This record gives C-alpha cells, structure tokens and sequence, in this order.
C-alpha cells in the first residue's frame, strides 16, 4: 500500500551512499563498474554474475529505479558481497570493502527508521548453531560462519517489510496478521 | 585466479 516516491528515497538514502564515497582510500575501487580488462582480471564475470558499484547505485537513486529502500540496501550488499567473493581476504580491496560495510552498518538504521522501518540491518547478527537472496552472489568441509538475511514479515496495512525479530515479540500474538506502529 | 592489478 505504501508507495515511495523517488525524491523521498534519494533524499533519505543518498547520505548513506555519500558516507561510503567519503571513505578514501576505501571507496576508490568501488566508484565505477569493475572493468576486467583494465584491472587484469579476465575471470571476473566467471565469478561475479551480477556486478554492482557506487556509481550504478547512485544512478539508480538519481533516476528512480528503487520502489522501496530494501532494494537499495540489497544493492549495497550485492556490491560488498561481490568484492568479498572475488578478492582474497588478504587483499587491499577486500579489506577496504569491510571498512565500507562497517561505515554502512553505522549509517543505515537511523535512515531506515526515518522511512518507517524497524532498522536497516540486512544480516542476522551471528550464524545459527547447527544441529538465495538478491545480494547473494549467484553461482551457476565447511566452516560455520555464514550470516543469513534476517527474515521479514510484511505489515498487512502499509506493505513495509519489517524484521520478524524487530517487530514480533514472544508475548504478543497477531491473529489477523502483523500491523506496524503508525499504521496502528 | 586473478587479483586486482
Ligand atoms: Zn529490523
Ligand atoms: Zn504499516
């Protein structure tokens, strides 16, 4: 039911993207689409099926391609995830990526809350003890350190995707379906 | 496997 107009998204979200751009040296490999010729990495599109970068995200905000702000968050993490996948853990570009992600995680919650959401945190806080997703880079002995996306429940009334753990509590029941605060 | 050069 809630529709987000482009200028409302751009106004709220763009300062989170500028916070990334401000990071120097860290944003510099993220400022333009990876060019595997220039960078000497001819196997790049063998590994990254769905590239993403700061300029494409800015252009998506600037031209109204996101309908709702979790689509922006998903692209931010697709960019991060691509880079943590392709580059080795010891590489400069990987380490820069982790810094950008730290910066993002600290910026996104207040801004998502200004847009009516619970928070802006994509991934669960830790892996589940053992007994895809638009940001997961696709693929055509393990180690238990994967973080899955925090699952959602939609507000029945406005259509906002809210996290189950942010809005559903152990002592509250919603027989007619979840409704968010304001809306309520 | 290549690396950013
Ligand atoms: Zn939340
Ligand atoms: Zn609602």
């Amino acid at each position: 039911k809630k529709i987000f107009k482009p200028e409302e998204l751009r106004q709220a979200l763009m300062p989170t993207l500028e916070a990334l751009y401000r990071q120097d040296p860290e944003s510099l490999p993220f400022r333009q689409p990876v060019d595997p010729q220039l960078l000497g990495i001819p196997d790049y599109f063998d590994i990254v099926k769905n590239p993403m970068d700061l300029s494409t995200i800015k252009r998506k905000l600037d031209t109204g391609q996101y309908q709702e702000p979790w689509q922006y968050v998903d692209d931010v993490w697709l960019m991060f995830n691509n880079a943590w996948l392709y580059n080795r853990k010891t590489s400069r570009v990987y380490k820069f990526c982790s810094k950008l992600a730290e910066v993002f995680e600290q910026e996104i919650d207040p801004v998502m809350q200004s847009l009516g959401y619970c928070c802006g945190r994509k991934y669960e806080f830790s892996p589940q003890t053992l007994c895809d997703d638009p940001s997961q880079p696709q693929t055509t002995k393990k180690k238990n350190d994967t973080l899955d996306p925090e699952p959602f429940v939609d507000c029945k009334e406005c259509g906002r995707k809210m996290h189950q753990i942010c809005v559903l509590h152990y002592d509250i029941i919603w027989p007619s379906g979840f409704v968010c605060d304001n809306c309520l | 496997r290549h690396r950013k050069v």
